[PDB]
């Protein structure tokens, strides 16, 4: 597949996301505990709380063919996962995490905002999900939140360390430390211990993966080739409604 | 014929049965078991007698909770609910002998009552199904026990609830299908005011039934509306076939070939690759490492990526066991897709402008729910001329128990009784049978 | 003594008896210190504007009788008929305005969703928190998002929720300022009926800022209600702000447990939500709060639903949504001014008390042969020996409805059935045409010849428990003299009967609330209040516009 | 300069083009003048009722950013966004008023009646005593019967009929007082063309109380309307009161010859006439009154439009009538303030103006995807160069409608034509969402997605020139960002044109009216003066109520 | 011609076009049929009067035998005219909705 067109650096970290064949650049580590604590659905090491019983406690040639998410074999509620990406060089951005997770995951409920993108799955595999999206280049700590309400700040200027705003303050920057650390949960509860998140990536690092057009990086109407297969599926929609 | 297009038919377990029907067999306008299923739930009317006698007893009429103290009737409805089914009847039918049907369910706590076809037949609409059941059981309980002329509008308004005074039957105890015609969204929508959980609960939940029977009512409606006419009724013909119908096996094949690992992603490429293989689609213009697909038949490519999408989101949501996902898939399989070839999605975007608005009004608080109670005259998913609604029923049929509002909570009654009809249970069958039978006459 | 003679001898210089009187010689509009206001400030309106407006000399010259004062009923108050007319009457308003923005919306199906599909705990402790909330967030203020703009919090200081239930422990648990107190509101038998009704179900009552629903329409009540609970609960119970479970909230608030006062009507008359028009005659009575606090005297309780109805259905909703301009003041103060109505109802009350005993009477047409044709006969010879009354009440309109409503409230008293009652209107309207070979304006009878056959009709469109009719029942969708009256009816047998509630237990209880603006335990004496300009509404922009 | 940067620096103390600021040490609500007003008088509120209320410390603390004050765009105006919501803001209520106490009614099958079917001359002089007397009895007030009681004339000084024709000997002989004068509020080749379209006609401009507006609903003004028509029929021409002939008049004034602002909507969003879902974006861009006085500017006309809309459509229509709460004020205020989207429009208009020529460009997809994909990338542009612009427009959606409307606008300025302004609109949406990833809110493109194939449709519930569609225009009939400014493309391509009307002339020439309440000539600063608590609407109760 | 669509008094000045619909009723009758009709020998039925100025046009039963109500009848012959008046004159995609208007009215929005 080619995923999309345009011969920017941009258009490359679009089908980088998406091509399930590449495999994300890991940035860092997090334990499974911390990932868990993140999301803060349920508490490491409380069971899993069930919507409806197993699958295994109808007729359906579809049924036979598609196997089920291990969360869903077990019953395991729907939680989400959402970030929020700034505008300012952030690596993952809206769509571009919506299209990917498609084209990744499997059972995956994507939707696109703004300000915030969300996921919702079977509680056991999101947090298998959650690790990859937070470990890899999907997610830096300062451009980039983890927010499950009050995601202002997308589109708002950074800080003096650099970080997006956070209206909550889930994610300080440590200035003796120049890292990272979230306080709180996706929702803004507390944490016992803070999770640490790593160093933000600098400004050159940022350009080289962020898949957001920006005049002062790679602007979208230089990328004439993205341009023009936008406009044509603007015609040919307009054609195809018409007759 | 007025299209040259031939389909190889299929069962809901991936095995041919006809191999070449014109496409026109298929249509709702030409299909004898389209109309047998059209019609009979024009005519299918359930009628809770358990509800009626609760109601009469605790003099509960009128809506939710409301209540008239001192109005209460201790009537033993669902003792005699053979007499007064059969006094129904004879009110009902025209003549002896004629497609008149009532039948007791669960032991006379429910009745099925299919109103004959002739007083349809000098009818300018469908309330007459329930109408005349209504009035003829009134009129039977009245009857049955002498109810007197001072207590008989109690057991009109445990009947059919506060209309007039309500545009609706506003806490009757009878249910159809189709909802009264002053609720549509526009002229031609009746077949569209069908809730999604109304053809899953009737389906039983089986995929591939409940995505066949949701293509038939909304494309059959499409007819109704003037969509399918003239210069767009081959679109909605291949639409129906491909997306609804399995033709060429192509939503069976796609699912089973993506079912135990694949995502939305895999099953457009598997897509993309049958329509170029069929000669559906190909290179228009190569740009920069990036090929640019174009067609000579947009009706043509728009069934291929139907069917993908179909299968995308029985891929999708299956592994999930969850309907909530099915949103996503109608939005994300049509954008993929546009960027994947330079090829107009779904409905040509409104498919894709569905789901955006599904997403939202089934994730958030100005109004929808979950996905069983949308239905095409939804005011959020009446906008994709029936290239959606059947994919939000072959979801919400794969959905494990994760729905509040499910089948259960709002079509029970409809789940009892309007599924004992072996049309509307399966219409995957008859409709392909009768599409072999009319082959030589279309 | 008759319990319209004081009114009657305050009106006219000559006794109430008197067949004749002196015309022509009382100045016109001149004689009203009302008329004379008007006059004043059609000039000034004039003037300032620069367009004609109020002016005494077009048309025919007003005043060549006696412009009556009028005695609100059960009160000492005397007014001219200009301070009863809705557009004067700023009470009359905000009693529509109260139902207009009111609500009842479930939270049963919500805390199922919370403890099931969310996994949280539902306590009397989060149902404060969550109640707290919504109290700030329903006036029009946020809770979540960074940067928003709010409301006024002055300027919708009428906009509150609280909460009821049957079950006396858990509403003990709860907040007591969001809780309306069944057990201090109704009088014991009353609040034992009320909360076996409701059982454990746990209710709000939800009432949107009146100057929202003056600018926008009573659709708008459910919709602006939804929203501001979907916020709370998204805040209270800490959900992700949008995402699916999210939903179910949505869709329970806006259709799933939630209790409209109106329901939408048919195209020709094209109307949403909470309008005057699909208030059903049942849930109008036990709007009406007399019952609660005047138990021990039916016909009380029966008229002040009739006042109630009348003012409503009449004047506002047939006067002006259906009609307008000068409208329908008299038509309805007939059935609220004077003690005129309540001479004849008070008749047949102890009629029907010392031949039957109330709710003692068979339900069949004899009782209704015998009662409406007595009280019938008594109300017409009232008008036939006191001129005086015949020239209070000079539209034949107007005496069929009092007449009628009398006569038809007196029957539901005797079987204690609604619908025995409704035949007796009938046959009283039967019974006046005959006797003064005349009855209403051109139109008035529609449904009154309509009436006897559909009182106990069972077809679709015609049978239906008078408790379940409203203004949209077709032969009562068009015309004056009936709705508020209808109302009264509906009232009288399970005002007999003692009855908590006509039709609707949770309507009965969301009223009985004393942070409502309009006092509806004393419908009358807040039209008297209202005529006298000492009412004080809500919704008004003073706090936004300059001194 | 950028027109927005003066306004960008009265917000923060940056520079517009700093990407770095500090957060979290304003105080949080303690910045505001605004909040601290809502603070206190939510203490005072709840005190007062026994129920909290306003509540700083519910929910999340807002504040943390600056809340920044908004300039009402063409004006030098600040105010915080809290002053903006409709609420808050008796201009905007005033404004929705006096289009839904509006309605128009023409005079010609009338006379026809009178002199055909009565066979009584209708004169200039008849149709002056009818005026005369109409304006008496539309605000409430009696012509005919006796003992009428009235509405107070004070309470509704603001209602009033007027007539308009385009034959000048005809309106110079009618009283001026009466008359809008089209030779008078439009500029000469406006006037012809109006004056050209009414012809012989003679056409009734009818406005109802404001009282009585907010009190019923907008069905109500076409009734109201007929009722008091109708009895000034019957007086003026001395017809009886009551025959045969006087229903057709009814007829004629309810169906015949009437124009509604609003249509009446299905029940799913059940509504009756004159509501905002009616109003189709013609009728609202022929509302505004701009076009007759900023004639020589095609921007300054298309975006008063724009507010008219963005105000009636986002905050009112979409923020009220169907949701609530706090609403979806600076969903609006992001196409009124700031000179964001004045500042995108002039440039796609010199854009036009210098590659083209207004109205000279070919009508086809060739001049959309030029224009439209210009206007485009220059708008989202400026939010890359200016991050104070970015921080401003914090919503996606807002940045979406803003950018859009200005491709769409410029686009209609070099087509001549609407509809290709609109496919415009929808390429700036496809274009927005792929240049950031990013468009509006979870369900913003909706219509958005299904915009470029139902532009050209020709299908039933599809097909529609853009100046017919409106708020029920299924695509178009739940989200914000959209509706008002369709209104603006609506105007864009007649304003370029220069032509008098949008859609209807009978609507532009209704609200050339100097005693209206609201000053249709200036909507944005008319919002400016209500922001600022200076605006004095209609409709209050303060002379019928206490001190 | 005059670009009055949409309702009383209603007018898009720039809009008109010049159709010789009447002229070429005949064929626009015939082009429409072939749309409304389901098989050639049903009861389909299109007739013209005044001259070319109506056209009385009975929808064929089948339609109905499969519709939940009335509809099909206004709603198939207005598009049918719609599309055999486009297609009789070349009308350009940018001006095909004024002749929906012309037809059909202000739909969907009232
Ligand atoms: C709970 C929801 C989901 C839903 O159905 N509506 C919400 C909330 C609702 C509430 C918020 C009131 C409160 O705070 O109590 C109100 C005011 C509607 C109401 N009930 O009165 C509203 N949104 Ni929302 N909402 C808005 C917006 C937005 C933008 C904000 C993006 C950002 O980065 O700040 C995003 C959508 C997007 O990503 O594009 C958004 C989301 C959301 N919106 C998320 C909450 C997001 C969060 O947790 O912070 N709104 C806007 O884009 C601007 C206008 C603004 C509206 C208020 C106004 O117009 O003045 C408000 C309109
Ligand atoms: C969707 C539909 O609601 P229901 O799903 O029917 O509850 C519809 N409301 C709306 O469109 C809400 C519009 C305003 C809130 C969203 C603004 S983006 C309506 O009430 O008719
Ligand atoms: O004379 S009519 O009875 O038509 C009018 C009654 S208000
Ligand atoms: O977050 S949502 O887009 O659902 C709400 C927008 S106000
Ligand atoms: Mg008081
Ligand atoms: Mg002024
Ligand atoms: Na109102
Ligand atoms: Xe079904
Ligand atoms: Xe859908
Ligand atoms: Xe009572
Ligand atoms: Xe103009």
């Amino acid at each position: 597949a080619q995923y999309y067109p345009g011969t920017t650096k941009v258009a490359q970290n679009r089908r980088n996301f998406c091509n399930p064949e590449y495999e994300l650049e890991k940035l860092r580590e997090i334990s499974d505990e911390d990932v868990v604590k993140i999301l803060g659905h349920r508490a490491p090491g409380e069971e899993y709380p069930s919507v409806h019983p197993p699958l295994e406690e109808p007729e359906d040639a579809i049924r036979e063919m598609v196997e089920p998410i291990d969360g869903a074999k077990a019953g395991d509620r729907v939680r989400y996962i959402q970030f929020t990406d700034s505008m300012y060089f952030a690596p993952a951005q809206p769509y571009v995490r919506s299209r990917a997770y498609l084209c990744r995951y499997r059972g995956a409920d994507a939707g696109t905002l703004s300000g915030r993108q969300i996921i919702e799955t079977r509680e056991r595999d999101l947090e298998k999900i959650s690790k990859e999206l937070l470990e890899t280049e999907f997610f830096d700590p300062a451009r980039s939140g983890v927010r499950g309400k009050s995601v202002h700040g997308h589109s708002l200027r950074l800080d003096e360390d650099g970080m997006m705003f956070d209206m909550l303050r889930r994610q300080i920057y440590n200035k003796d430390t120049g890292r990272v650390e979230m306080v709180k949960n996706q929702i803004g509860d507390e944490l016992d211990e803070p999770v640490d998140l790593g160093e933000p990536l600098d400004e050159e690092t940022l350009m080289e993966k962020t898949t957001i057009y920006r005049v002062d990086g790679e602007a979208y109407r230089d990328d004439v080739e993205a341009v023009e297969i936008m406009q044509r599926i603007h015609v040919l929609r307009s054609q195809g409604g018409f007759n | 014929a007025k299209f040259e297009d031939k389909v190889d038919l299929y069962d809901d377990r991936g095995n041919l049965v006809e191999e070449q029907v014109p496409l026109e067999a298929l249509s709702p306008l030409r299909n004898p078991a389209i109309k047998s299923i059209v019609q009979g739930i024009k005519r299918t009317v359930a009628v809770n007698l358990e509800g009626i006698e609760n109601a009469l007893k605790t003099a509960k009429v009128g809506g939710p909770a409301c209540k008239i103290m001192g109005r209460e009737l201790d009537l033993d409805i669902v003792g005699n609910a053979e007499s007064i089914a059969a006094a129904a009847k004879e009110m009902i039918q025209v003549t002896e002998d004629d497609d008149t049907n009532v039948e007791l369910l669960g032991g006379g706590k429910r009745a099925l009552v299919q109103v004959p076809s002739a007083r349809f037949d000098v009818a300018a609409e469908y309330s007459a199904a329930p109408l005349v059941t209504a009035t003829a059981f009134v009129q039977a309980i009245i009857n049955e026990f002498d109810v007197s002329m001072y207590d008989a509008n109690m057991v009109k308004a445990a009947v059919l609830g506060r209309y007039p005074q309500s545009v609706e039957y506003m806490g009757a105890n009878i249910a159809t299908m189709l909802d009264i015609p002053q609720k549509l969204e526009g002229p031609g929508y009746a077949l569209r005011n069908i809730m999604v959980n109304h053809v899953v609960a009737a389906t039983l939940k089986n995929t591939l039934q409940a995505a066949a029977l949701s293509t038939i009512l909304e494309q059959t409606a499409m007819f109704e509306m003037g969509d399918a006419v003239g210069a767009f009724e081959r679109m909605h013909l291949l639409g129906l076939a491909y997306q609804g119908m399995n033709a060429d096996n192509l939503v069976f094949d796609l699912v089973k070939a993506n079912g135990k690992e694949g995502t939305v992603g895999s099953v457009i490429a598997d897509l993309v690759e049958r329509a170029l293989e069929d000669g559906v689609i190909k290179v228009e213009k190569e740009l920069t490492d990036y090929k640019v697909y174009g067609t000579d038949d947009l009706a043509m490519w728009n069934a291929y990526a139907a069917a993908g999408l179909m299968a995308a989101t029985m891929v999708n949501q299956g592994a999930a066991r969850a309907a909530q996902g099915v949103s996503s898939t109608l939005l994300y399989y049509n954008d993929l897709i546009e960027f994947e070839t330079g090829l107009p999605s779904v409905d040509f975007g409104k498919v894709e402008g569905t789901a955006v608005g599904f997403s939202f009004f089934s994730h958030s608080i100005y109004g929808g729910g979950g996905p069983g109670i949308f239905n095409g005259n939804h005011i959020v998913t009446r906008h994709s001329k029936g290239f959606a609604i059947p994919c939000v029923a072959a979801a919400m049929a794969l959905d494990a128990g994760t729905q509040m509002f499910s089948p259960e909570a709002t079509s029970g009654l409809i789940k009892e009784v309007f599924s004992q009809v072996d049309e509307f249970r399966e219409p995957l069958k008859y409709v392909v049978e009768a599409a072999a039978e009319i082959k030589n006459e279309i | 003594d008759k319990l319209f003679i004081n009114a009657l001898k305050k009106k006219f210089e000559e006794s109430p008896e008197e067949k004749k009187t002196t015309f022509y010689t009382l100045g016109g509009w001149k004689q009203s210190e009302r008329k004379t206001e008007f006059v004043n400030a059609g000039k000034e309106v004039a003037a300032k504007r620069g367009i004609p407006q109020y002016n005494p000399d077009i048309g025919t010259p007003l005043g060549q009788r006696v412009l009556m004062p009028y005695q609100v009923s059960t009160t000492d108050t005397y007014v001219e008929g200009d301070d009863l007319h809705f557009v004067n009457n700023a009470a009359m308003q905000q009693m529509w305005d109260d139902i207009r923005r009111t609500v009842i919306v479930g939270l049963n199906h919500a805390h199922a969703v919370i403890e099931k599909r969310l996994g949280k705990e539902v306590t009397p402790e989060t149902i404060t928190h969550y109640l707290e909330t919504v109290n700030h967030a329903m006036p029009g203020a946020a809770v979540v998002q960074e940067h928003m703009v709010e409301t006024h919090p002055a300027l919708v200081a009428d906009s509150y929720v609280k909460v009821f239930t049957g079950n006396d422990e858990i509403a003990d648990e709860i907040d007591p300022a969001f809780v309306i107190d069944i057990n201090k509101q109704f009088p014991e038998d009353q609040a034992e009926t009320l909360k076996a009704e409701v059982g454990d179900g746990i209710w709000q009552v939800v009432r949107i800022p009146t100057i929202v629903s003056r600018t926008c329409d009573g659709a708008t009540t459910s919709r602006w209600s939804a929203m501001q609970i979907g916020m709370s609960m998204i805040s209270a119970y800490k959900q992700a702000a949008g995402e699916a479970a999210t939903g179910d909230f949505a869709y329970a608030a806006k259709h799933a447990e939630v209790i409209h006062m109106g329901t939408y009507l048919p195209v020709r008359r094209a109307r949403g939500e909470n309008e005057p028009g699909g208030v059903p005659f049942g849930y109008l009575a036990d709007i009406c709060q007399s019952s609660r606090v005047n138990y021990e005297d039916p016909v009380r309780v029966s008229l002040d639903v009739v006042a109630t109805g009348a003012m409503l259905y009449d004047q506002i909703w047939l006067g002006s949504y259906m009609s307008g301009g000068v409208g329908f003041t008299q038509y309805a103060t007939a059935a609220y001014t004077d003690n005129i109505l309540d001479d004849f109802t008070y008749f047949g009350k102890e009629y029907v008390e010392d031949k039957y005993g109330l709710c003692e009477a068979p339900n069949n047409m004899d009782t209704v042969l015998d009662v409406a044709t007595e009280v019938t006969f008594y109300g017409l010879e009232q008008y036939e020996e006191y001129p005086a009354l015949l020239e209070d009440q000079f539209g034949g309109s107007q005496r069929a409805a009092v007449v009628a409503a009398a006569a038809g409230c007196s029957t539901a008293f005797a079987t204690g059935n609604a619908q025995t009652g409704l035949s007796g209107w009938y046959l009283s309207m039967y019974l006046h045409k005959e006797q003064h070979s005349r009855l209403g304006f051109y139109g008035y009878d529609l449904q009154d010849q309509c009436g006897a056959s559909n009182v106990f009709s069972i077809r679709g469109d015609e049978g239906l428990p008078l408790e379940l009719r409203g203004p949209n029942y077709p032969n009562y969708a068009m015309n004056v003299g009936h709705q508020g009256e209808y109302a009264g009816i509906s009232q009288a047998p399970h005002a007999a009967r003692g009855d908590a509630f006509v039709f609707n237990p949770l309507v009965k209880i969301a009223f009985a609330d004393d942070n409502l603006v309009f006092d509806f335990t004393n419908v009358r004496g807040e039209f008297a209040k209202g005529a006298l300009r000492e009412f004080e509404p809500a919704g008004e922009r003073a706090l936004i516009t300059p001194a």
